[PDB]
């Protein structure tokens, strides 16, 4: 029924330069970790770099849409 | 007279009589699965009870016991090699070790 | 001798209304004093508040 | 310069100036002893007082009992409380006689 | 007779120390902290009494009583803020006061300086116990740590800790004795401050040039009474700005969590005014050394007077000393920074350096450069 | 050699007490030895030192300095007290050695 | 692990030194706390009377109050007993003690929100980012059973499940109950809850600055005035000839 | 000449000066307090319970 | 208690001053004031700034370095 401006903008933001490269960097990590069995690595770092860049963007206009 | 008055007054500072001296505490070694440590209130400051996997049990029995500040062997410290029990208080200045 | 002693010149500091050595400084006195005292009075009012 | 360090030192010059070289009438009687007792009472009260304040709890629900605990659990807490309670009285006993002396000998002048 | 300003047993004093008191004609702003410090003391005592009226020294009630003070007592929040922030401006001011003294060789007034050190030390202990009163996580663990410092003393030590706690662990007996101790000390400070000024008045204020000012003295009033009032108003703005606009800026948010005897927060840092010392103590990876270092980091102030080698009193005319000085100030600024950082690299080593640095600039460089400078003056 | 000799001139300008019109000796901290020296100073020298100082204090309160043209020049600095001070200290040392004797 | 994601900085309408709280949004946040959070979070330092004149009318507050049964007593026989709420009562504790609360939350203990924004670095910026920042663990990260992933929470494995989602309630003012909208209102509420003085605190600051300016000025003039006598003072050494 | 009149009638006599400060504060207070609040409330329109109020009030 | 009168022995120094009401409280704000503010600033900045500027860097380095050591080294899992 409704649309949380949070999602609407989170999408728009992921289009962004940094996100994209961060998102990509992440996918890469996820891929090799999700595959390579009996490993030792994690993709926290990439997820964070991504999140950090994304939400930073989100938090820049999200409120305009909120009441 | 002086020595006695000082004595008395000085000791009015020390621990009072309501400061008891309580007993034990039972703990089901099942609530503490392997690879985990758990804290329990006790005699004031914390109390640790940790279920050690043998992945650690080795390291703890395989270290220069001569290169220790307070030299002791992991063996003569505990009883069951899968369990380690100690009072969770840093011997430095008293904080709770994480 | 004390006859060779002069008070230096204080024009670099004198208030514009008492700069002319040939005008009774008295006429501008009430203002020179009224102004400074006003600052003070005001400060008092502020602190009082 | 000042020879002895009893009359020169910024602080001793004071203890000496009021409790050692202080000129005093040769004839003051026992009725002149309360000034210092009064002072000693003040000191004693403050002292025992701090000691008690260390175990008190300003709260309607705990005040009465904290005092009881002071007396019943704190080492010598009973003694300290007594000295503080009775000190108060000897403080008034002494102050009253101090006032008396003053009135009788015209110290109020 | 003639005037009742110079004859009256009491006024003779106010006039003797705040009106006709002769003062150098050239003392700068670095001389305004003496009174600000005094004003802080008064302000603290006053807001303190106000707060103590609504406090409850009991583990089970301390935290909430403070809350009630802020939430229910009219202007309770304001008073608590002024008290909390006043503590900081007390240290800000005391630190600058100490600086000025070192830079201008005021320490040559031994009794004034020594008592000054006692003041700093007392202010420290005072602020410590005081902070333990809201009984939040920081309060508890700070209490635990600081009092524990004394365990470092051979044989006795522990026995001293027992006293400090009134038990065998921090608990109510500790909280109540601390509230008493905190209520008391401020006054021992005010008292000692009287001795401070008394010794000071024996000699009178020193001045920037570090040379006799008898050829030019001026009545304290209206020159410095006026200067001081101005100074106060300047310090007042930031203090209030901070207090009214960013209340918890200088404070740890970890202390909004009631003391938990069983859990030391993962991130626990000393009040900013203690960081520098905290840092020095963490550097020595030994219990006793760290304590001794800590003790020394402050007690060393007593030596400063015996480390004066310059043939001149101030650093106004000693360019080398001036640099060594500002180096020291930054050295501390560094130690403070370090104190806020976790015990990890590169922080650890930097800290140890700064620490080693600190004691060296004070025990070795300064007296040395002073001697060197004397020779350069052909003395 | 003529090393510290120029070093000295450098320091003298670096110190800057001359921008106030003071001589090296004016800035001396008045400990016991110096106070004793100051006492022996002929009156003119003493009265002059006073004025120099009083003027410097006035400069300091003012937050000003003398015009570059009035600053004392390294080579025109008079060590009016230096010698007296030497003697004073010399005199004292003797008494001292003698009293331990 | 030894890595953590710090939250961003949202432009709260009350972030500014002269910026009051948006009472409308605070009213809203209340509802969120009342109808959603209160089920596990206690707000021990706030009472229904505190709402009056801030977010609710006296009547409204009294109403909200009575909706809760409170335990009082003892009575004549020394019995405890229930009774309606009074505006004097504080917000109801969901549990009689942490042990019970933990018991009802996987051993996890929901903290009391009274002073939450000030008990955590980041405040509403952190609380907000946490409430909305829920997501799946990155590669190589296994979230223990019971705990949920949240990159913003230290350790990333929190014990609280996403408390809010679109239309989890209905703002009686007609505001679109989107998840983030909710988080924004409850966070705004949690700020007021931690410091009601907030608004007055700032209004004072304003007056303070004004007076401080006017006064520091007048006193600078006064200090100077008196000192002029010395600043312009001229002297000369006229020895005898 | 205000400065002259002011001086002549208020600042000269130590008494009138004092009364003027009392009187002053009084007027200043009202003025300041009102204006200050005005400035605050303006910078925060529709956000204060003052503003919201009427929606849950009477009629 | 009283010190004004003993202080020191002074001879032949004349001074001239004016009532605060005959002069300006803050005069020659540009022709004199600021020029000296600069003078003073100028003469001390090279003594003060250095150690601070220095520490400043030490901050940035240590900060950045600590942070660098946070990031992961890909060479640890290229296996
Ligand atoms: C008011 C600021 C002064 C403005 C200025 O720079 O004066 C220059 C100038 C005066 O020039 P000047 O004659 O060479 O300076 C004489 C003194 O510096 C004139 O200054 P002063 O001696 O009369 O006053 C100095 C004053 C001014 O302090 C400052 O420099 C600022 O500092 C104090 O009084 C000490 C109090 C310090 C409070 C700090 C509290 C610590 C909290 C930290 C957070 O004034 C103007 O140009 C007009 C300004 C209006
Ligand atoms: C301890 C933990 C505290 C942490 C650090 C807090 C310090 C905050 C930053 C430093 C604040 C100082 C601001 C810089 C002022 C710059 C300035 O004006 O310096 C030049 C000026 C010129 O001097 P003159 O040669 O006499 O001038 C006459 C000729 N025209 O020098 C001065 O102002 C004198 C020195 C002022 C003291 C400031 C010291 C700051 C405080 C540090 C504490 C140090 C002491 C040791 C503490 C042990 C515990
Ligand atoms: C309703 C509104 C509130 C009502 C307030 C109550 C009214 C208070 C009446 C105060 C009466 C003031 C009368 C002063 C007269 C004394 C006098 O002789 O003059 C002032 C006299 C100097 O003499 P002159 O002005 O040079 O010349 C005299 C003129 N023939 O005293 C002064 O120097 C005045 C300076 C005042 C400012 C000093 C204080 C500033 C302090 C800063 C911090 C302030 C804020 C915090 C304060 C709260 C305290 C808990
Ligand atoms: C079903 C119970 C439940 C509800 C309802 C709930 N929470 Fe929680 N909350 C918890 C639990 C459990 C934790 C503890 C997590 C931990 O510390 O491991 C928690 C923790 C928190 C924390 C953060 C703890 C920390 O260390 O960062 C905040 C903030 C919080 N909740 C806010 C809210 C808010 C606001 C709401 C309403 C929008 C809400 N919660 C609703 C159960 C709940
Ligand atoms: C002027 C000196 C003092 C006088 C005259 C005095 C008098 C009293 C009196 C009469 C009581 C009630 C005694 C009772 O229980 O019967 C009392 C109690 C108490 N006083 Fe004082 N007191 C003095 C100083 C102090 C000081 C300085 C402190 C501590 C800072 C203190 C702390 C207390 C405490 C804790 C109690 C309450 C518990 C108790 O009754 O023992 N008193 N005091
Ligand atoms: C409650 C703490 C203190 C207060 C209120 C205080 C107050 C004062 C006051 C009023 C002055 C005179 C004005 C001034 O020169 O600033 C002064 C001077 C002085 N104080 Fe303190 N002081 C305190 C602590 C200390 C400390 C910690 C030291 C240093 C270890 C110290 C050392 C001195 C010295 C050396 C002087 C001489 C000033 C000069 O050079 O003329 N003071 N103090
Ligand atoms: C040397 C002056 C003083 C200093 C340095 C000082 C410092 C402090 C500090 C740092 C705290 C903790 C502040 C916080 O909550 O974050 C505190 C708390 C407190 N102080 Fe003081 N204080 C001073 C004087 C006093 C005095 C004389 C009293 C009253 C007799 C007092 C009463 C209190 C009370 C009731 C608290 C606990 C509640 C609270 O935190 O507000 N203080 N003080
Ligand atoms: C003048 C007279 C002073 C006599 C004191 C004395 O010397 O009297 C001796 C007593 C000490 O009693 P005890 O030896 O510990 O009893 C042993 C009991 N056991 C074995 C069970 C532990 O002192 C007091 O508490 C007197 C308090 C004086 C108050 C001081 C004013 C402040
Ligand atoms: C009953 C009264 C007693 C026992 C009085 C004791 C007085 C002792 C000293 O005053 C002279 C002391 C305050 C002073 O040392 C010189 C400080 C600079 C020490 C600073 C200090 O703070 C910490 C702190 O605040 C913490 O919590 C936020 C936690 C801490 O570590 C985990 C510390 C800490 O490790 C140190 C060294």
């Amino acid at each position: 029924e409704l649309v949380d401006p949070l999602t609407t903008i989170r999408e728009h933001c992921e289009q962004t330069e940094k996100c994209v490269k961060a998102r990509e960097r992440l996918e890469l990590c996820d891929a090799r970790v999700s595959s390579r069995s009996h490993t030792e690595e994690q993709c926290t770092e990439e997820l964070f770099d991504f999140l950090h860049a994304r939400d930073h963007c989100v938090a820049h206009k999200l409120f305009n849409k909120l009441k | 007279a002086a020595k006695n008055v000082v004595t008395q007054f000085i000791s009015s500072l020390s621990a009072s009589a309501d400061v008891l001296a309580l007993s034990k505490i039972e703990i089901k070694l099942s609530d503490i699965p392997e690879g985990k440590n758990v804290a329990f209130k006790w005699r004031g400051k914390p109390l640790f009870v940790r279920h050690r996997t043998q992945a650690e049990i080795n390291q703890e029995a395989e270290v220069d016991v001569s290169k220790l500040r307070d030299p002791q062997h992991d063996l003569d410290r505990v009883k069951k090699p899968e369990w380690v029990i100690l009072v969770g208080v840093c011997t430095h200045l008293g904080c709770v070790p994480i | 001798v004390h006859n060779d002693v002069t008070v230096p010149d204080f024009s670099a500091y004198r208030r514009e209304d008492v700069m002319d050595a040939t005008t009774s400084s008295q006429t501008s006195s009430e203002d020179r004093k009224g102004f400074s005292y006003l600052v003070t009075a005001t400060a008092c009012v502020a602190t009082a508040y | 310069m000042a020879p002895n360090i009893r009359k020169s030192h910024p602080l001793l010059k004071m203890i000496n100036n009021s409790l050692i070289d202080l000129p005093a009438p040769s004839n003051i009687s026992a009725w002149w002893n309360f000034g210092s007792l009064l002072a000693v009472c003040l000191m004693t009260q403050i002292l025992t007082g701090l000691l008690l304040a260390m175990h008190y709890t300003a709260d309607t629900s705990l005040a009465f009992s904290s005092v009881a605990h002071t007396c019943r659990n704190v080492q010598y807490g009973w003694l300290i409380r007594n000295l503080h309670a009775n000190g108060a009285s000897f403080f008034f006993i002494c102050i009253f006689l101090h006032i008396g002396r003053g009135l009788y000998y015209g110290s109020y002048l | 007779a003639p005037n009742i300003r110079k004859s009256h047993p009491l006024l003779k004093m106010i006039n003797n120390s705040l009106i006709d008191l002769p003062a150098p004609s050239n003392i700068s702003a670095w001389w305004n902290f003496g009174s600000l410090l005094a004003v802080c003391l008064m302000t603290q005592i006053l807001t303190g009494l106000l707060l103590a009226m609504h406090y409850t020294a009991d583990t089970s009630l301390a935290f909430s009583s403070v809350a009630h003070t802020c939430r229910n007592v009219q202007y309770g929040w304001l008073i608590r803020n002024l008290h909390a922030n006043g503590a900081s401006f007390f240290f800000i001011c005391i630190f600058l006061h100490i600086g000025r003294g070192l830079y201008y060789g005021s320490y040559l007034y031994k009794e004034t300086w020594n008592t000054g050190v006692i003041l700093l030390l007392t202010l420290m202990a005072t602020a410590f116990v005081g902070y333990v009163l809201p009984w939040g996580q920081m309060s508890f663990w700070g209490a635990t740590v600081i009092t524990n410092l004394f365990s470092a003393i051979p044989y006795i030590g522990h026995t001293l800790v027992e006293w400090a706690w009134g038990g065998f662990s921090v608990d109510n007996p500790t909280l109540t004795r601390f509230f008493a101790l905190h209520f008391l000390l401020p006054f021992a400070i005010a008292g000692i401050t009287i001795i401070h000024l008394t010794f000071l008045h024996e000699s009178g204020s020193n001045n920037p040039l570090g040379i006799s000012s008898d050829s030019d003295k001026i009545p304290f009033h209206p020159y410095y009474s006026f200067k001081d009032i101005l100074g106060l108003t300047l310090m007042l703005t930031p203090f209030l700005t901070l207090a009214l606009f960013s209340p918890n800026l200088l404070g740890d948010p970890e202390n909004f969590t009631p003391a938990n005897p069983l859990v030391t927060p993962p991130h626990i840092k000393p009040e900013w005014y203690f960081l520098f010392a905290y840092a020095i103590l963490r550097s020595i990876p030994n219990k006793l050394g760290g304590v001794l270092a800590l003790a020394a980091s402050v007690l060393i102030l007593f030596l400063i007077p015996f480390l004066h080698k310059s043939k001149q009193r101030t650093m106004t005319f000693r360019p080398l000393s001036q640099t060594l000085f500002w180096l020291l100030v930054a050295n501390l600024l560094i130690l403070t920074w370090i104190g806020s950082q976790p015990v990890e690299h590169p922080f650890i080593i930097i800290g140890q350096m700064a620490s080693l640095s600190y004691f060296t600039i004070l025990l070795i460089l300064f007296p040395t450069i002073g001697t060197l400078e004397n020779k350069m003056l052909n003395y | 050699g003529r090393l510290m000799d120029r070093i000295r001139k450098w320091y003298y300008n670096a110190a800057g007490f001359n921008k106030y019109g003071l001589m090296r000796d004016d800035t001396l901290y008045e400990d016991d030895d110096v106070k004793e020296a100051l006492k022996r100073l002929p009156e003119d020298l003493y009265n002059e030192r006073m004025f120099r100082i009083k003027r410097a204090l006035d400069l300091s309160l003012k937050h000003r300095i003398l015009p570059k043209e009035q600053w004392v020049k390294y080579e025109e600095d008079k060590p009016y007290l230096e010698p007296y001070l030497k003697e004073v200290i010399r005199e004292r040392l003797e008494r001292e050695a003698w009293n331990k004797k | 692990g030894e890595l953590e994601l710090h939250p961003p900085a949202f432009p709260w309408s009350h972030g500014g030194p002269l910026s009051a709280l948006d009472h409308s949004s605070v009213r809203r946040g209340f509802q969120v706390y009342k109808q959603v959070c209160s089920a596990c979070h206690s707000m021990d330092y706030v009472a229904f009377r505190n709402l009056i004149g801030v977010t609710h009318t006296e009547a409204e507050a009294k109403a909200l109050a009575e909706e809760v049964e409170v335990q009082d007593g003892p009575d004549e026989n020394g019995e405890l007993f229930m009774r309606p709420g009074k505006i004097s009562d504080y917000f109801p504790k969901p549990y009689p003690n942490p042990e019970a609360a933990r018991a009802a939350n996987n051993g996890a203990l929901p903290p009391d929100l009274s002073y939450i924004v000030n008990a955590r670095h980041g405040g509403e910026d952190y609380v907000f980012s946490l409430l909305t920042g829920y997501c799946d663990p990155p590669a190589g990260v296994v979230v223990r059973e019971g705990l949920h992933y949240n990159p913003y929470f230290p350790g990333q494995a929190i014990g609280m499940a996403p408390p809010i989602y679109n239309e989890i309630l209905e703002y009686d003012d007609g505001t679109p109950a989107t998840m983030s909208q909710i988080a924004k209102d409850v966070c705004t509420f949690l700020r007021w809850a931690a410091e009601p003085e907030h608004d007055q605190r700032k209004r004072m600051g304003l007056k303070m600055l004004l007076i401080s300016a006017l006064l520091t000025s007048l006193l600078y003039y006064m200090k100077r005035h008196k000192w002029s006598v010395l600043k312009s003072r001229k002297m000369a050494y006229r020895p005898p000839k | 000449a205000l400065l002259r009149q002011a001086y002549s009638a208020l600042f000269r006599r130590t008494s009138t000066f004092a009364l003027t400060v009392v009187l002053g504060a009084v007027l200043f207070e009202r003025a300041f307090d009102q204006g200050a609040d005005a400035i605050f409330e303006h910078l925060n329109e529709g956000k204060l319970w003052k503003h919201i109020k009427h929606k849950y009030e009477a009629s | 208690g009283i010190h004004f009168g003993n202080l020191a022995r002074v001879r032949h120094i004349i001074t001239y001053s004016l009532s605060p009401f005959e002069q300006r409280a803050i005069p020659n704000i540009f022709s004199d004031a600021l020029p000296n503010v600069w003078r003073r600033f100028s003469s001390q900045v090279f003594k003060v700034a250095p150690p601070f500027l220095g520490a400043y860097l030490l901050y940035s380095w240590g900060t950045q370095e600590f942070e660098r050591l946070k990031r992961k080294n890909p060479a640890d899992y290229e296996n």
